[PDB]
């Protein structure tokens, strides 16, 4: 199983609007690189929500892309 | 805010053997702490009845485990997830 | 679970902790850091991490220090670099 982080992820990465549509790449099972360009990140689950690794600890990825894709970035 | 992989196969491991050798049964201890008889007690409340038994554990742990025990997080670990968590 | 579940851990009580027992007993985070360090490379593996806090005779545990190295090692590269480790203490 597990198979829901990477799920998840894709589901939720199609939401984007962007021309060049946000874009996620898949290192390991629990790594995960967000964006045009960037870096490492964990990525686990929590009960039924995924969770990416932040400094203050762990976001939603909801919160996660809101922040970091453009398109929802208000 | 902080989260993190518990080692709780080896907490559970550790609080089976310790009760199988302490001639005491998970369930007189659930029963014992669910004094309203209603099937649930709160993630404290478990805290607190660990603790209470004096099982080697933390509270730095409990939470962690408390947190694991309560799988749909309303707060309450309820009969079906005591078993879950201890009986998968 | 044969991994590690994904807890809640009041991480910042432990930090806290051991911020207060370092710092009245006259022990810098850095001097332990190198002392850790012998390769001299900037970072220590969880394991050599753990093991030099169970070894200091600080008052926690093994569980927690599962949980507390998970924390430090932001990344999951299996190490714990001077940075992650500043950071962690001093956010
Ligand atoms: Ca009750
Ligand atoms: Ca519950
Ligand atoms: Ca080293
Ligand atoms: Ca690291
Ligand atoms: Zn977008
Ligand atoms: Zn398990």
């Amino acid at each position: 199983d597990a198979d829901k982080i990477e799920d998840e992820v894709t589901r939720q990465v199609a939401q984007c609007k962007c021309a060049k549509r946000f874009q996620v790449e898949q290192i390991g099972e629990n790594k995960y690189r967000f964006g045009d360009s960037q870096q490492l990140r964990l990525v686990r689950i929590l009960r039924s929500t995924v969770m990416v690794r932040v400094g203050g600890g762990w976001m939603a990825l909801d919160e996660f892309l809101v922040k970091n894709d453009p398109c929802r970035a208000r | 805010g902080h989260m993190a992989n518990f080692d709780f196969d080896v907490w559970r491991k550790k609080y089976m053997r310790w009760m199988n050798h302490k001639k005491s049964r998970v369930m007189d201890f659930f029963r014992r702490i669910d004094k309203d008889q209603d099937g649930k007690i709160t993630r404290q409340e478990f805290i607190d009845g660990i603790l209470a038994s004096k099982f080697p554990t933390t509270k730095l742990e409990m939470t962690a485990v408390a947190d694991i025990f309560d799988r749909d997080g309303d707060g309450y670990i309820d009969y079906y997830e005591f078993v879950a968590a201890l009986h998968p």
